[PDB]
């Protein structure tokens, strides 16, 4: 997918 | 004189339903302290019903709780072909409970508070430039009487990052605390 927030990755 | 009952952005693994789908705990580590968020962005399928539920929150002596959300919403025009499947709002719910239900989640117990809508959507050119529009919305709920409560967030097909969930009450100096 699309990301909701820039430069975000799962934690 | 506010008393804080929940503050997601001060804390640094909430329940999600259905299992394996929908809201995801994310981080941005471009700076020394991480920014955490719950994000969902299933904007193409058109049949989404994704729930995020806080852990049980002790109510303390609050009769009325004040709920402050900070969040981004991407412009649905960012997603080619998403005209009918993509949304730009999400829904806020609560449930009161004496018991911490843990991993058990029953949607039927929750009451809607409001549709949460952004004052500002983040358009594609701003997202790519790393300029997001952070929205702030506040609601309140009560009277409350059970030992604790839950908040829940329902996504129906929007592209939302939830960065802050603060819950507080007022005038806690008029109450005796247990
Ligand atoms: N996906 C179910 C819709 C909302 C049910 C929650 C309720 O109002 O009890």
């Amino acid at each position: 997918x699309w990301l909701a927030y820039p430069d975000s990755v799962p934690y | 004189g506010e008393v804080v009952l929940l503050d997601f952005a001060a804390a640094g693994g909430w329940l999600t339903h259905p299992y394996g789908k929908g809201w995801d705990l994310m981080q941005n580590i471009m700076n020394d302290m991480p920014i955490y968020m719950y994000s969902v962005c299933n904007v193409m399928s058109g049949d989404q019903d994704n729930w995020l539920r806080t852990n049980w929150v002790y109510r303390g002596e609050a009769e009325r709780i004040f709920i402050e959300l900070k969040f981004t919403v991407r412009d649905c025009n960012s997603f080619p072909g998403g005209a009918s499947s993509c949304k730009e709002t999400f829904n806020l719910y609560y449930a009161e409970s004496d018991l911490d239900y843990g991993t058990n989640f029953q949607k039927r117990l929750f009451t809607k508070i409001d549709t949460i809508a952004p004052d500002e959507i983040t358009v594609s050119s701003d997202f790519e430039a790393r300029h997001v529009k952070l929205n702030v919305e506040e609601r309140s709920v009560g009277p409350l009487t059970r030992k604790g409560f839950y908040l829940a967030f329902q996504d129906i097909g929007a592209c939302v990052a939830l960065l802050s969930v603060r819950v507080y009450y007022k005038k806690a100096h008029h109450h005796h605390h247990h």
